[PDB]
């Protein structure tokens, strides 16, 4: 049950993304019922994937560091925090593509921290988004699922079980157990264990 | 019951509901297990003077034998074993009297 | 094809075993397989063709996993559990008909349809479970150059002819010495016959041989060898070799004499058997040689001397004939049979879906003359499609 | 039907696998399906019932759980299972027998005897497990209106029947024209004869026309046509079509001519088949129509020119023959085969029982009865009893 | 029969409405009216007899009520109700077969059945609830002595009759007058005859009259009038009313001359039809009277004189005809009609398990003599039958 629902469980989390797509072209940002504007990526098609945990086991940089120098698009699996933008000037200042020299720097996975944008009416420079005419799109993408609705039918069940019941650890307390006098024990062959007298 | 649970919580659930360790307990249950040889040991009266509800339950216990095998190749942890077995035996070995 | 036939054994243990009421412990390990296919098959697009008037159909793969917490299956889970398996079943019953009709000539046993070959793939190597049949685990051992052997009650090795040779003959056709012969399926009938009865031959003996070249080897084959051929012993009236002219047959039939049925492989006897009808064995042969006589009775009584003259006119011509049945084998390679449906059920696709003629087989699967040339090609493409079609038959 | 499998299949997968020495972990599941199969019987009282000489059997279930609590099975638990399984394998085969011996006009697909009633209550489907064979399978699929499917080696499709038809005829019959068949089993044997060997036809051709309607549709079909028809190709004294005379024939056999296997659906031409015999595909159908004629040989030798004068006396007569052979095909009704046991085992417990005739069924459940007017009910009917004797020969 | 017929409704709306997938609130008040049924069943034992036949069967009612748990209904819910509507129907339908199969001749409307007459004690009467069909609502209404009736598609009234009335005869039937007739089913199909065409009738018009009682009062009848009789038309050889000898008529066909139907009730004029053909309305009758002359053609082309001369021989007998159609009506009574399969159902029940003749109804339920003698008992007998077979088809 834990291992088949994990993926589930993990993508739920809203801590923690399943990856980051580096991809040096200009990618439109989604628009999705629960963030307004996002460079969310659904799926990893398209991309060479570089597994994080491979790369922090190893040590070897080379291929990484090849292709963040060369600007060759790529897409960082593992599980990731991420930092969430509301911005729209840290969006046209383009500060989702400036996180990932430390890499290179410090040979290190585990402060790569991508950036998640969040556009929507509730940011300070919204106004930006919605009085010029233009796309707003980013290099890079997170890698990360949308909740689950909740759905009252698929979520009412019937749970059944008994009414009521007493469980018992000391079945041998419920024998009443006695001794013949120890003048009259008699071993297996019937006759007295001790014939002295 | 009517219950709201997400697929993964009504999993866990339906399973715990499904498969609990609770078995009807019995008499008869009571009686067999005593030891079969001293059920049939002379010395020995054996009564069942209590009523036992049929929502009576009880859980078995896991008396399967040996799947590490720990009598072989295991010198020490044999050695605790027996050690062990040899105190509690001492301690239920009855008394001599007169 | 290990992850097609692993898609169709998961179907099938899902349809016969995920039943209303039974025990989740006597479907446990099918269910986490199943599960397993579902994740493995999730967020893949596939497309069978559109080759011949198979229709183009695309494939989409959104389910969820079943459940795996009761202790007793019930009515909505076997309902939930179906509608899944209609999906997979149909997906894979279209797959299967996509790689049934199509074939290649340089590469005739990799895989054909754009989603067996996606199928192929490493992300798909996961699906793959159980594989106990006997085409799978043929095709399987064959991957991995072990020998492997495919059963065939009846095969239907000799592509099916009927011919004769003259090897004395005139214009009249009335003086005729030769062989008539029926080689139809696992049966060879075969009959020498001389008009003469051997009247003007040394120690009036007239020596007839057949030689049936296999186009693969069979092992461990069980026979029966007949002393007469039914299908040469009545009167016939027959074409002539140019078809100029009609000649007449009118058998009486004699006991075949010194009958010699060898079993050869690379021109070496392997099984000899004189003089021995009913059941034989022919552990591992490519060629079958009859050798027989027709022996002019030394004594005749009125009856019998009335039908033999010394000379012509000969109004009753003396045959002898053998009969031989191919019961069972085992070939290193994949035969139409009379109990296994693999060639029907591949031709019966490429018939319904007009699948034009390709460069490997003859048109129409034709089975004669895929059997008279069976070429190494051929016979990629044709174990290919068998296995598939074996892999269809579970489901469909 | 499926809670009777299931107890079959238990006790065949117990008498399998429970043996001396064995893991534990072998067994668990099959030991968890019998200890529910246990539960689910016990306390219960059945009766197989007294119809015809088949003995009346009360059978009551008070048995112990089979043991969870060890690594290997041992000679104790094997011998505890094997009491229980004796006693269960003679319930089931019991309840099988009763069933088999039974029918009805309108619920035939229903069980019919008490027993088998009884257990297709609620509470003995916790019992019902993997319906993997063919059998079942086809009996749950047709439960639920789905298409179903069984494979026959040489399927009994044909009502034996060895007829002939003269499309010319007199009282001396010394000049006659028409067609002898026999079409027994899986095969058809039709052969057309002319005593004139077409003298006087348009253009010396004598068409012969042979068609079978069979009971079912027939699917995926592999089929062997062979030129000449053994059968009727020797002499023979065939009494008249009113038995008043008997007649002669005396056959010489021509190769037939613009030979034509058509197999039709509904009337509709599924598969066509010009001159080639070998081996052919009828992929689906319910009617053969053979088409042969008779062609006078334009150019004769002169004992061939004897054979055939301008008038009469007609001596010999022209014969040409056609064997078509169903090896293996595919039905979505039950059917007699040469390979399975169903038909045979039914008409044995009903034999051994002296069970009365009744509505459904000909006497002694003769085949040829009932496939020459296989009714909805018969099959309804037939399929019960097929199911539940496949079901009993799991275990006896 | 209310709660009878409340028990087969409430199984049918069950059967309906109790679906995968349907809203709770599509059957809370199904599932109420279940439930109520359940409980008031529960605990009751009932036998269904063993007249005829029919078996003697036993019928324990313990069964748990329907809960309402589920927003949309699933299959395991869909899956027990079909559990305890296949056992409610199976008993519903042997109580109607068992109420059907029985009659009395006092008191024919009440319960015959044991079965019957314990569900019309005052503890079933809760089951009760809507009673909309035709059968229910004329029963509820005629046993309060409302007005009420039963809508017919041609109404089977008219007892089968073919027969004739010779006015004017001799022993050589060569100058006969008279009238034909077949009354049959809905249909009154009479002729009037003339031999001498008339010649000497008094102003050379022959008047015929056809009274036909009706075993019941009809209403509100549609009914076709044409104008010629078809089934007398033709040419017959007609046996004496004796049957010593056959008699010839040879008939030519002339317009009915002053035509009127009287539809009659209580001998009053309820409706008149003078010359009136095509569809006519019929209020409310009891006998039909059809008056029509045969008049000679006072002027007759050459061939027409020709047909009837001043004297005998007569070859050529004049014949006027009519044809009414009852097409549909309103009767107060349960007859047999062309749409309904209550007399069908009956009968069928009443031959299928070898009923014998009782003492209210003809052997065989034959029609032509149950409406011939419908008598007042045999009307409530069979208005009891007619209500439980309707009740039965709701099931079954
Ligand atoms: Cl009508
Ligand atoms: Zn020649
Ligand atoms: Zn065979
Ligand atoms: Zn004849
Ligand atoms: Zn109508
Ligand atoms: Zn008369």
């Amino acid at each position: 049950l834990i291992l088949m629902n994990m993926e589930q469980i993990e993508r739920a989390s809203d801590k923690i993304a399943q990856g980051v797509i580096i991809a040096y072209r200009d990618m439109q940002l989604e628009r999705d019922e629960m963030y307004g504007y996002v460079n969310i990526a659904r799926n990893l098609d398209g991309f060479q994937q570089i597994n994080l945990e491979e790369l922090m086991r190893t040590g070897d940089y080379a291929q990484i560091t090849n292709m963040l120098l060369n600007n060759q698009p790529v897409a960082l699996v593992g599980a990731l925090p991420f930092i969430t933008d509301s911005s729209v000037i840290s969006l046209v200042a383009k500060l989702d593509a400036t996180v990932f020299a430390q890499i290179v720097k410090l040979r290190k996975v585990d402060t790569l921290k991508p950036i998640l944008y969040k556009i929507n009416s509730d940011s300070n420079d919204f106004y930006l988004v919605a009085n010029y005419d233009w796309v707003p799109t980013s290099t890079t993408k997170v890698y990360k699922q949308i909740p689950q609705q909740f759905d009252f039918r698929a979520s009412m069940h019937m749970l059944t079980s008994n009414l009521t019941f007493t469980v018992y650890s000391d079945l041998l307390a419920f024998v009443s157990a006695d001794t013949v006098e120890p003048i009259n024990a008699v071993a297996f062959d019937n006759m007295r264990i001790m014939n002295e007298l | 019951y009517p219950s709201i649970l997400h697929p993964i919580d009504h999993a866990f659930n339906e399973y715990f509901l499904q498969h609990q360790l609770v078995e009807p307990l019995n008499n008869d249950i009571i009686f067999n297990y005593i030891p079969e040889r001293i059920r049939n040991d002379v010395n020995y009266i054996l009564n069942m003077d209590r009523n036992l509800p049929s929502t009576a339950r009880y859980i078995r216990p896991n008396l399967l034998q040996d799947r590490l095998n720990l009598h072989d190749n295991f010198e020490s942890l044999w050695d605790t074993i027996t050690t062990s077995n040899y105190i509690l035996a001492r301690s239920v070995v009855p008394d001599l009297k007169e | 094809m290990d992850v097609l036939y692993s898609l169709s054994k998961t179907l099938k243990d899902a349809r016969d075993k995920i039943v209303e009421g039974t025990l989740y412990s006597n479907v446990s390990d099918l269910i986490q397989q199943f599960n397993q296919m579902i994740i493995t098959m999730n967020g893949n697009e596939f497309q069978t063709g559109g080759i011949g008037n198979l229709p183009i159909r695309n494939w989409n793969f959104d389910f969820g996993l079943l459940g795996t917490t009761l202790l007793n299956l019930d009515a909505n889970y076997v309902e939930t559990a179906r509608n899944t398996i209609d999906y997979f079943v149909d997906f894979v019953d279209n797959v299967c008909m996509d790689e049934m009709v199509r074939e290649s000539q340089r590469n005739g046993i990799a895989p054909q349809s754009d989603s067996l070959r996606k199928l192929s793939g490493i992300k798909f190597k996961r699906i793959n479970f159980d594989n106990s049949s006997e085409y799978i685990e043929n095709w399987n051992l064959q991957n991995r150059r072990q020998r492997t052997g495919f059963t065939f009650h009846k095969p239907n090795i000799f592509p099916y002819s009927a011919s004769f040779t003259l090897n004395r003959s005139q214009p009249a056709h009335d003086n005729l010495m030769g062989t008539m012969w029926l080689n139809a399926g696992s049966e060879i009938q075969v009959a020498g016959f001389d008009y003469s009865c051997a009247i003007n031959a040394p120690a009036n003996i007239q020596q007839f041989e057949h030689i049936v070249q296999l186009r693969r080897v069979l092992t461990t084959a069980t026979i029966t060898l007949l002393p007469d051929a039914e299908r040469f012993s009545f009167p016939r009236v027959i074409n002539s070799a140019d078809g100029a002219t009609t000649w007449y047959f009118n058998p009486v039939i004699l006991r075949p004499n010194n009958v010699e049925v060898e079993f050869l492989l690379n021109g070496q006897i392997i099984n000899t058997y004189q003089a021995r009808f009913g059941t034989i064995i022919a552990r591992n042969f490519d060629t079958i040689r009859l050798s027989f006589q027709l022996m002019r009775p030394p004594n005749m009584t009125p009856a019998v001397a009335a039908l033999f003259p010394n000379a012509q006119p000969f109004e009753h011509h003396a045959t002898v004939g053998l009969t031989l049945r191919i019961e069972s084998a085992v070939c290193e390679s994949v035969l139409a049979d009379a109990s296994k449906t693999m060639l029907a059920n591949v031709t019966s696709v490429r018939q319904e879906y007009a699948i034009p003629v390709g460069p490997v087989f003859p048109p129409g699967m034709n089975w004669t003359d895929l059997i008279t040339n069976y070429s190494p090609s051929r016979e990629d493409n044709l174990q290919r499609v068998f296995t598939v079609a074996s892999i269809r038959s579970m489901l469909v």
